[PDB]
C-alpha cells in the first residue's frame, strides 16, 4: 500500500541505502499532520449512513430517469438502490481509509486500479459518482483543516473519475 | 487635531450624512501626499540634535543682549531652556509633519502662546531668527530631496506665521 | 592627534549595525581613524605617499591643494580645520576600512528589491505591476467539472475581435454554448 | 477625534519623543491598505440604508415583543426614533471605517448611551442585538458575499479590514451592554 | 535539480564562501511562506482535470480550427495527446510552484519542446493561448477564499502566474 | 531587439489586441520612472574602464591560478582579449539598462558565448566570477555607494533599478555556467 | 562630426528612407537638453584660462619628476605646450559641449592620439591629474546649474576614459 | 465574569437558538490555541512582581512631581498604595488572558476606578502612564523578548495572543482616563 512511511521506505531500499534524515522528516510531517486527519475520520465514521442516504437522494434528484429507466444497471428496481448505496458507501469507506493512512494509498489500490473497466463493462457513467461525491463534499460538515482533508481525498477521487 | 480624516469626518458629522466620495477623495489625497511627508519627518528624526545647535547658537548670533543682563537668558539654565524649547517646536513639526494638517502643532505650540510670551517677557524675534535660520539651511537636492523638503519648509513657514 | 570623522548619513547603514554588532571591528575602524602624535592642517597636507603610525597598515593620502584624498576618500573642507587645544577634527565623504576588518561579499549582503527578475522576460511589468480582476468569471469555470456546474463551464472564453466572428473562422460566443440560444 | 494617524502621535506625545522608524511603518502599511479601506467604506455606504432595515425589522422578528403594546417600538413614532438610532449607529461605525481609530465612535456617539437608553426605557438586549445584525450585514457587505449583492471588485485579500469592522461593531454592542 | 535551497547553497559553492546571516534570514522567511505555498499546490493538485478540460473547452470554443478535419488536435489520437500535453503543462508547473526554483520546469519539460512542436507541424501559438487559459483558470482558483484561513498572497501569486507565464513563453 | 515598448507590443501581438489600459498604466510608470534609468546608464557608462580594471584585477588577485604558466590569463595578449571581454560583457549590459529588456543582451551577445568560451577553453566559473564583481560594482556604482566617487544627484530611491541591472548580471553570470 | 542630428541622418540615410518620427523625436531631445549643454558652453567659454591655470598647476603639483629630470617638460617651453595641449582639451570640450555629441572631441583630440602620446614620450597620467582636479574641483549648485554641471563632468569623464 | 465559552453560549441565547458548527469553530481554534494562552498568561504571572516594580519606578521617574511633596507618592504609605494598585491593575488583566472575555475585568475591576481616583484625588494621568508601561513590559515578557530573561519555549507565532493582551490594557488605560 502506499503510504508515506511506505513510500520512505520503498526509495531507501532501492537505493539499498539506510533511512537517513530526509525520510524520517517526512515522517515527522506525516505525524503531524496526522491529528487532524484522524478528527476527519472520526466525523465521517460518525455520520456515514446519512451521508449515503443524503448522497445516493442527490444523485436520485439530479438524474431522475435513472430511477424510472427500465434496465439492470439503473435504480428502478430493490436491487438497483441497494447497489446503489452499496456503491457510494465504498467511495466514504475507501476515504476514510486514505484519511486514516494519510496517502492515497487504499483508494489507488482498492478502488482506482481498474475503475474504467468496470464503468465500461457495466456501462455506468462516472459522472453520477461524481453527483454523489460533490453532495458528500457538501454536507460532511467538517470545519478546518480536517476540512480541508477530507475535501481533499473526495476530491481526488472526483479527479480520478474524470 | 486638524488633519485631512478629521475635518472630512467632522464636516460629514456636522452635516449629518454618510461619508459620500468627496471625503473618499480627500482621504485618497492624503495617501498620495504621505510618502512625500513621511520622508521629511524620518530625516528630521534624523538628524534633530544638530538642528538645536545650529538653531541655538544662530538665535544667539543674531541676539547677544539676551546673554547680557539679566533679562531672558541670565545664566546658562535659561540657555538650557532656550534650546529645550526649540526643540519643543521642532518636535511639533516632527507631529504635524506626521499628522499632516497643523493640528498637533497649532493645539500644543500655537494656543496661548501669547500671553506665556508675554507675559514672561520673552521676545518672539529670537525663536524667528532660529527658525530663518533653519529655513535658510535647507539642503533640498542633496538631504530632503525635493517635496519632503517643501513640506518642511510649509510647516516651518506656519510656525513663523503663527508667532510674528 | 588629527581625527578623521566620518559624516552622520555617511556612518550609518548595514556596516554601521555590524559595527555596532561587534566590538573588534569598531575598535579597529575608529583606531583606523585616528592618527598620533600629528596635527595637520587641511593645506598642510601636500603630496602623496603614506602614513606608518597606524592600526591596520599605511595610509595613502594625496595631497593637491583642497582636493585632498585620504585613503582614496575625499575629506570636506566646509568643516575640515577646527581648532582642539591638542589636535585637529577633519571630516570625511566616507568610511577608512582596514584590511583587518574586511566586509561581507556582494552575495552576503544584496537582494533584490523586485524578485524572480532573472527569470522573466519583460522587465515592464514586472517592476510595476497591476491588480488582477476580480476572478469569479474564472473560478466558476476552474471550479467543478463540466457536469457538475451546468453553464459555467465555458467561463475561460474571453473576448475576439470581431473579424473573428467571421465565416473564414467562424469562432463562437458563450451564448451558443448556454441553453438559452 | 483622532484618527489612525494621530493616534501614532498622541502615544508618542505620552512619551516626549519622536515618531521614529517603527510607528511609521505600520503607518506606511495604512498608507499601502489605503485603496482598500476606501472601497471597503464605499460598500458600507452604498448599502447603508437597506442595511438599517433589514436590521432593525430582523430585530423585532427575533423579538416580537416590541412592536406588542407599551414596548419601545409600538408607537409609530417610536418606531421612526427607533430607525433613526440604528441610522446613526451604522453612521459612526462607517466613520470609524474610514478613520482608522475609534475616537470619532467613542467620543461623538458611544459615550453616555448605555445610562441614556437606560434612562429612557429603551431595552438594551434588544439594540446589542441589532448592532449584531448589523455587525453581520457589515462583514458580509465588506467581503462582497451578500446574497442580493454581488458586486465586482479587482480581487485581493481584506482579511485586516474586516476584523477591523468587526472590532467597531463588537465596540458598539459592548458598549450598550 | 534545483530547489530555492539547493540554488542558494549551489551559488555559494560557485563562490565557495558559506552562508551569511542574512542569506539564512532570507531562507527562514521562505520557510514561514511555505505553508501558503502547500496550500496553492494542493489546491491546483485538487481541481488539476477540471482546468484542463475547461481550458480545452475555451480553447476548442474561442479557436474552431483544431477540432475540424485536418486540424493538429484532430483525430482521437490527436485530441488525446493535445489533452495530456496539457496535462504534463499543468504537472510541471506544480512542481515548481512547489520546488520555489524554474528549474525542473526547464529541464523537464519546456527546454527542449519547441524543437518537437517545430518537428510536428504544431501551431505554438494555439499552445500558448491554453497555457494562458490554465494561467487564468489557475491563478483564479489560487485565489479563492474559500477552505483556508485568510491571509495576504499577493507575491506567491506573482510567482506563480512567472512560472506559467514561463511555459507560455517557452513553447512562444 | 526590443525595448520595454516592443516587448509588451509582441505580447499584446499575440494576444492580438490593442494595447490597453493595464498595459499603458505599466508603461507610463517606466516612462515616469525614465530618468532615473537615464541617470543610472549614466552612472554605469562614466565608470567603465573604472569597474573593468578593477573586476578583472580582482578575478586574477582572488584566483592567481590565471597568471600563472599555463593558464588562460597567461600572456600580455590573453590578458588584452581577457580585458577586452570583460569590457564588452559591461557594454551590453549597458544597453539592457537603457533599453530595459534583455533582448538586445540575449539575441546579441549572450548567444553562443557559453559554447565560444568551452570552444576556447576559457574557465567559466572564472568569468563567472568576473561577472559577478562586475555586478556588486555597478550596483554600487549605480547606487552611488562607491568608496572612491560620491557625486551629487537630487534624492530619490532606485532599488528597483538596481535589482533589474542585478538582474541582468546574474542572467550572463548564470549564462556563462 | 558625431551629434543627435547626423547620427539619425546618418541611420536613415543608410537605411535609405525619409526621416520618420523617430528622428523627430530624437532631435526633439536635442531641443530639450540644449539649454544646460549652451549654459555649460557659456560659462566654459567664462573662465577657461583659470580653469587651464589651476589644471597645470595641479598637474605639476602631482607630478614634481616631469621637472626634475630632463624626460619630461623641464624647460619653461615644455611647459608652456603642456598649458596648451590642456588648452586644446577645454576647447574640444566647449565645440562637444556645444555639439552635444562626442564627436569633434573624438575626431580632433581622441582620434590617434595613442601614437601621439606614446611615441613623443607623453604620460597619460598627467593628463589625467590634471583633467579629475577640474572634474572634482566643481560644483554644481555653486556656479554652474545642476543639469549643466552634469553635462560638463559627463564630457568630461568621457575625455577620461578615452585616455588611459 | 464569562469566558469564551460564555460568550458564545450568551451570543446564541441571544440569538435563542442553538450552539451550530460555526460558533464552536471558532471555540475549536480557541482550544486548539489553547497551550499558547496558558504558557502566555505563565510568563505573565512569571515575572509580575519585576513588572510592577519597573512601572511605578518609570512612572515617578519620568514624572518626578510624583515624588515631590504633596504628590500622590510622596509619603511611604502612598507608594506602598501605588504598588498595590499597580499589582491589582496587572492582576485582573492577567484574569482576562485566561477567560479570554473582558467580563471579568469590566465588572470586577474596570467599572469603579474613573470616580474612585477622582474621590481620592489620584492624578489619572499619571496612572494610565502606569498602565502603558505595564502594557509594553507585559508585551515584551509575552514575546520572550525581556532584555533579562529569555526562556526557551517551543516556537511559534503569538501575534494574535499579544493584541489581545494589548487590548486589555488598552482598556484600563482608556478606562481611568
Ligand atoms: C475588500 C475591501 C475587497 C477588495 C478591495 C480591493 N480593491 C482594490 C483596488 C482598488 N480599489 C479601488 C477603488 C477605491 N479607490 C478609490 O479611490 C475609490 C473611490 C474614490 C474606491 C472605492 C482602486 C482605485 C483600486 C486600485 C486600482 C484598480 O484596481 O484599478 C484591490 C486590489 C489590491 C490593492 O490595490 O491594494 C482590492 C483587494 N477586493 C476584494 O476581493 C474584497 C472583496
Ligand atoms: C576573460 C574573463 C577570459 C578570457 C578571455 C578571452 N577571450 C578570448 C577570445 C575570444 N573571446 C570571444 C568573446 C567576445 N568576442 C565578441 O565578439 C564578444 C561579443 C560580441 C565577446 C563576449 C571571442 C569570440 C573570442 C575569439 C576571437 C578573439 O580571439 O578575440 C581570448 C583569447 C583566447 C586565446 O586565443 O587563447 C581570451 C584570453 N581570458 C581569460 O583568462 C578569462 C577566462
Ligand atoms: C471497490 C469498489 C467497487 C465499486 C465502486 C462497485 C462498482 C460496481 N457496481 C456494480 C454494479 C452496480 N452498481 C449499481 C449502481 C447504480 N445504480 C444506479 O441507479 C446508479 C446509476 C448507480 C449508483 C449511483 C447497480 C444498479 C449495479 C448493478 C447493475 C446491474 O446488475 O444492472 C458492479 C458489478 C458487480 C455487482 O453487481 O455488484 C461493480 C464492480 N463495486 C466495487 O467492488
Ligand atoms: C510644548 C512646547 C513648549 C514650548 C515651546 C515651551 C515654551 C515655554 N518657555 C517657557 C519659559 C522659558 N523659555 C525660555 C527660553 C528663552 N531663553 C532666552 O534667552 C530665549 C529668548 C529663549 C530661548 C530661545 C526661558 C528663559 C524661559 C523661562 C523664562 C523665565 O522664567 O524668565 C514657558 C513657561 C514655563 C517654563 O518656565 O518652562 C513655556 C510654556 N514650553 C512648552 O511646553
Ligand atoms: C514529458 C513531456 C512531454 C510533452 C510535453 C509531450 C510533447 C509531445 N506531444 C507529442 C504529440 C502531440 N501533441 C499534441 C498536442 C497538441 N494538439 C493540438 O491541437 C495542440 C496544438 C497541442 C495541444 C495544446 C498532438 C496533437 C500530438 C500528436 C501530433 C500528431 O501525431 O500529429 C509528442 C510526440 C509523441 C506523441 O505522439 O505523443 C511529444 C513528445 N510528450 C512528452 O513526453
Ligand atoms: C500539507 C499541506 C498543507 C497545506 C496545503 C497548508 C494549509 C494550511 N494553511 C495554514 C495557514 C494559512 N494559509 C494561508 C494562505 C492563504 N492566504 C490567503 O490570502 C489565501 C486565501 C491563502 C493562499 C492562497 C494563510 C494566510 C495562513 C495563515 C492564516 C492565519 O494565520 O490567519 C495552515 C495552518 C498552519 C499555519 O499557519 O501554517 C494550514 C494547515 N499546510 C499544510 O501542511
Ligand atoms: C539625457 C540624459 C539624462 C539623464 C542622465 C537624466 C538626469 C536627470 N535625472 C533627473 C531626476 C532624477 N534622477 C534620479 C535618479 C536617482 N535616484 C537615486 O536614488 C540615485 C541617486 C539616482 C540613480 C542612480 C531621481 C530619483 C530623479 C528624480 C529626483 C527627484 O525628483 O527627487 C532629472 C530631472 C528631470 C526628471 O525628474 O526626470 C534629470 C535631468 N535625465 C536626462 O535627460
Ligand atoms: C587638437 C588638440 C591637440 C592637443 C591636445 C595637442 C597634443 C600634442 N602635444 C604634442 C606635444 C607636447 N605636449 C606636451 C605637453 C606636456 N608636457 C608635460 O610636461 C605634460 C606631461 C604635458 C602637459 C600636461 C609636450 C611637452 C609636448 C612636446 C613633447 C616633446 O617634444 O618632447 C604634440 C606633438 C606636436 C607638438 O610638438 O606640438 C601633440 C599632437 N596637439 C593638438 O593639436
Ligand atoms: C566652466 C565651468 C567652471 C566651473 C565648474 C568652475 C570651477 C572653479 N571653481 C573655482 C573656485 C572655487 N569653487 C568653489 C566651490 C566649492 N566650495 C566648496 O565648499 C565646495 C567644495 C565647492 C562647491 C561644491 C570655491 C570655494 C572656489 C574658490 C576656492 C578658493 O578660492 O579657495 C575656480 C577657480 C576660479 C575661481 O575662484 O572662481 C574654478 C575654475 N569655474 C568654471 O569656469
Ligand atoms: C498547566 C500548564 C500549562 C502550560 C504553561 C502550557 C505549556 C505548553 N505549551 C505548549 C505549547 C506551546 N506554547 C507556545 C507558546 C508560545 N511560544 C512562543 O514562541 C511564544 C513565546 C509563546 C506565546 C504564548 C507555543 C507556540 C506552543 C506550541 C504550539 C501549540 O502547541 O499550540 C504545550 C504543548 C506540549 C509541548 O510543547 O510539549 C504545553 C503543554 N500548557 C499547560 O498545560
Ligand atoms: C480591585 C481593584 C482595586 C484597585 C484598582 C484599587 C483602587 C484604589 N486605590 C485606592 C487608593 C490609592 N491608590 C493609590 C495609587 C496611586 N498613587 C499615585 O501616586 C498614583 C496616582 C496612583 C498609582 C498609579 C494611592 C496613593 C492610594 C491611597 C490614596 C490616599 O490615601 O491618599 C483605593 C482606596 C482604598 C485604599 O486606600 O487602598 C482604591 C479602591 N483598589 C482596589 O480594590
Ligand atoms: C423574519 C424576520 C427576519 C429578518 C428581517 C432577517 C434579518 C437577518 N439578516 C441576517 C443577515 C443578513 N442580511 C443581509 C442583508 C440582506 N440580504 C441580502 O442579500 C440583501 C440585498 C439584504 C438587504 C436587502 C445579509 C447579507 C445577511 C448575511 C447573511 C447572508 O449571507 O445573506 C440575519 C442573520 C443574523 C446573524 O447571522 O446573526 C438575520 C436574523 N431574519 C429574520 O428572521
Ligand atoms: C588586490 C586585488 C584586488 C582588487 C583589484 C579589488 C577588486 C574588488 N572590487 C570589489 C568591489 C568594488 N570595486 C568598486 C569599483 C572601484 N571602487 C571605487 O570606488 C571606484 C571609483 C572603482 C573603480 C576605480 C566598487 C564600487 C566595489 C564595491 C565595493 C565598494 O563599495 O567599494 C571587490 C569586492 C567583490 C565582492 O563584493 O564580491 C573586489 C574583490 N579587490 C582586491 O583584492
Ligand atoms: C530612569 C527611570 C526609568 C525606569 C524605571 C525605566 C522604565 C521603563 N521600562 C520600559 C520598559 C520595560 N521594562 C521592562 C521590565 C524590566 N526589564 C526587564 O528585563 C526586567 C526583569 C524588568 C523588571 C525588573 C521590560 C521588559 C520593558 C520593555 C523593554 C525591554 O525589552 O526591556 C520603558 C519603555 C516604555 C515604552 O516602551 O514606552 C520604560 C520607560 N525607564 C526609565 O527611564
Amino acid at each position: 500500500m502506499k503510504t508515506p512511511i511506505t513510500e520512505a521506505i520503498a526509495s531507501a531500499d532501492s537505493q539499498g541505502r539506510f533511512l537517513s534524515n530526509a525520510e524520517l522528516q517526512s515522517i515527522t510531517g506525516r505525524y503531524q499532520r496526522a491529528s487532524a486527519s484522524l478528527e476527519a475520520a472520526k466525523q465521517l465514521t460518525g455520520n456515514a449512513s446519512r451521508l449515503i442516504t443524503g448522497a445516493a437522494q442527490a444523485v436520485y434528484t439530479k438524474f431522475p430517469f435513472v430511477t424510472q429507466m427500465p434496465g439492470p444497471t439503473y435504480a428502478s428496481n430493490a436491487i438497483g438502490k441497494a447497489k446503489c448505496a452499496r456503491d457510494i458507501g465504498y467511495y466514504l469507506r475507501m476515504t476514510t481509509y486514505c484519511l486514516v493512512v494519510g496517502a492515497t494509498g487504499p483508494m489507488d489500490e482498492y478502488l482506482v486500479a481498474g475503475l474504467e473497466e468496470i464503468n465500461r463493462s457495466f456501462e455506468l457513467s462516472p459522472s453520477w459518482y461524481i453527483a454523489a461525491l460533490e453532495n458528500i463534499k457538501n454536507d460532511h460538515g467538517l470545519s478546518g483543516q480536517a476540512a480541508n482533508e477530507a475535501n481533499t481525498y473526495l476530491d481526488y477521487a472526483i479527479n480520478v473519475l474524470s | 487635531m486638524k488633519s485631512v480624516i478629521t475635518t472630512t469626518i467632522s464636516a460629514a458629522d456636522a452635516a449629518g450624512r454618510f461619508p459620500s466620495s468627496s471625503d473618499l477623495e480627500s482621504i485618497q489625497g492624503n495617501i498620495q501626499r504621505a510618502s512625500a511627508r513621511l520622508e521629511a519627518a524620518e530625516k528630521l528624526s534624523g538628524n534633530h540634535e544638530a538642528v538645536v545647535k545650529e538653531a541655538g547658537d544662530a538665535c544667539f548670533a543674531k541676539y547677544s543682549y539676551l546673554k547680557n543682563s539679566g533679562e531672558a537668558g541670565d545664566s546658562q539654565e535659561k540657555i538650557n531652556k532656550c534650546y529645550r524649547d526649540v526643540d519643543h517646536y521642532m518636535r511639533l513639526i516632527n507631529y504635524s509633519l506626521v499628522v499632516g494638517g497643523t493640528g498637533p502643532l497649532d493645539e500644543w505650540g500655537i494656543a496661548g502662546s501669547r500671553e506665556v510670551y508675554r507675559t514672561l517677557n520673552l521676545p518672539g524675534s529670537a525663536y524667528i531668527a532660529s527658525f530663518t535660520f533653519t529655513r535658510d539651511r535647507l539642503c533640498v537636492p542633496r538631504d530632503m530631496s525635493s517635496q519632503a523638503g517643501v513640506e518642511f519648509v510649509a510647516a516651518l513657514d506656519y510656525v513663523i506665521n503663527s508667532l510674528s | 592627534c588629527t581625527v578623521f570623522a566620518p559624516t552622520n548619513g555617511a556612518l550609518s547603514g548595514e556596516r554601521y549595525d555590524e559595527l555596532l554588532a561587534d566590538p573588534v571591528a569598531a575598535r579597529n575602524v575608529v583606531l583606523r581613524h585616528i592618527l598620533p602624535d600629528q596635527v595637520l592642517t587641511s593645506k598642510a597636507i601636500k603630496g602623496c605617499s603614506f602614513w606608518d603610525s597606524l592600526p591596520g597598515g599605511p595610509l595613502p593620502y594625496e595631497g593637491i591643494g583642497p582636493v585632498v584624498k585620504i585613503a582614496g576618500v575625499r575629506l570636506l573642507n566646509e568643516s575640515s580645520d577646527d581648532e582642539c587645544d591638542n589636535g585637529t577634527i577633519h571630516v570625511i565623504d566616507g568610511i577608512i576600512s582596514t584590511p583587518l576588518a574586511k566586509p561581507t561579499p556582494f552575495a552576503g549582503v544584496f537582494e533584490p528589491s523586485v524578485p524572480m527578475l532573472e527569470s522573466r522576460d519583460d522587465i515592464a511589468t514586472a517592476v510595476y505591476p497591476p491588480v488582477t480582476p476580480d476572478v469569479r468569471r474564472a473560478f466558476g469555470a476552474a471550479s467543478a467539472p463540466s457536469t457538475v456546474g451546468g453553464r459555467k463551464a465555458m467561463g475561460l472564453i474571453k473576448q475576439l475581435p470581431f473579424w473573428m466572428y467571421g465565416p473564414p473562422f467562424n469562432a463562437s460566443k458563450q451564448e451558443d454554448f448556454e441553453p438559452i440560444s | 477625534m483622532l484618527d489612525a494617524f494621530s493616534r501614532v502621535v498622541v502615544n508618542s506625545d505620552s512619551k516626549a519623543a519622536y515618531v521614529g522608524g517603527s510607528d511609521l511603518q505600520s503607518l506606511k502599511t495604512f498608507i499601502s491598505d489605503g485603496n482598500k479601506r476606501l472601497d471597503a467604506v464605499n460598500c458600507i455606504v452604498s448599502n447603508a440604508s437597506c442595511i438599517v432595515s433589514d436590521a432593525i425589522s430582523g430585530m423585532i422578528c427575533e423579538n416580537p415583543g416590541l412592536i406588542a403594546p407599551g414596548g419601545n417600538c409600538y408607537t409609530n413614532r417610536r418606531m421612526a426614533a427607533c430607525l433613526r438610532d440604528g441610522e446613526i449607529i451604522l453612521r459612526y461605525v462607517s466613520y470609524a471605517l474610514l478613520a482608522g481609530d475609534s475616537s470619532v465612535l467613542d467620543d461623538r456617539c458611544l459615550n453616555g448611551l448605555k445610562e441614556t437608553y437606560i434612562a429612557l426605557g429603551v431595552p438594551t438586549a434588544s439594540t446589542s442585538r441589532a448592532v449584531s445584525i448589523m455587525k453581520a450585514a457589515s462583514t458580509a457587505f465588506i467581503m462582497n458575499t451578500a446574497s442580493g449583492r454581488k458586486i465586482e471588485i479587482a480581487a485581493g485579500d481584506c482579511q485586516a479590514l474586516q476584523s477591523e469592522a468587526a472590532a467597531y461593531f463588537d465596540k458598539v454592542g459592548s458598549a450598550v451592554d | 535539480m534545483l530547489d530555492a535551497f539547493a540554488k542558494v547553497v549551489a551559488q555559494a559553492d560557485a563562490r565557495g564562501e558559506f552562508l551569511s546571516n542574512k542569506q539564512l534570514n532570507s531562507l527562514e522567511t521562505m520557510i514561514g511562506e511555505g505553508n501558503k505555498r502547500l496550500d496553492i499546490v494542493n489546491k491546483i493538485n485538487s481541481n488539476a482535470s477540471t482546468i484542463v478540460t475547461n481550458s480545452a473547452r475555451a480553447l476548442f470554443a474561442e479557436q474552431p480550427q483544431l477540432i475540424q478535419p485536418g486540424g493538429n488536435a484532430y483525430t482521437s489520437r490527436r485530441m488525446a495527446a493535445c489533452l495530456r500535453d496539457m496535462e504534463i503543462v499543468l504537472r510541471y508547473v506544480s512542481y515548481a510552484m512547489t520546488a520555489g526554483d524554474s528549474s525542473v520546469l526547464d529541464d523537464r519539460c519546456l527546454n527542449g519542446l519547441r524543437e518537437t512542436y517545430q518537428a510536428l507541424g504544431t501551431p505554438g501559438t494555439s499552445v500558448a493561448v491554453a497555457i494562458q487559459k490554465m494561467k487564468e483558470a489557475s491563478i483564479a482558483l489560487a485565489n479563492d477564499l474559500n477552505g483556508v484561513p485568510l491571509g495576504d498572497c499577493s507575491s506567491l501569486n506573482s510567482e506563480l502566474a512567472v512560472y506559467f507565464d514561463r511555459a507560455a513563453a517557452a513553447v512562444v
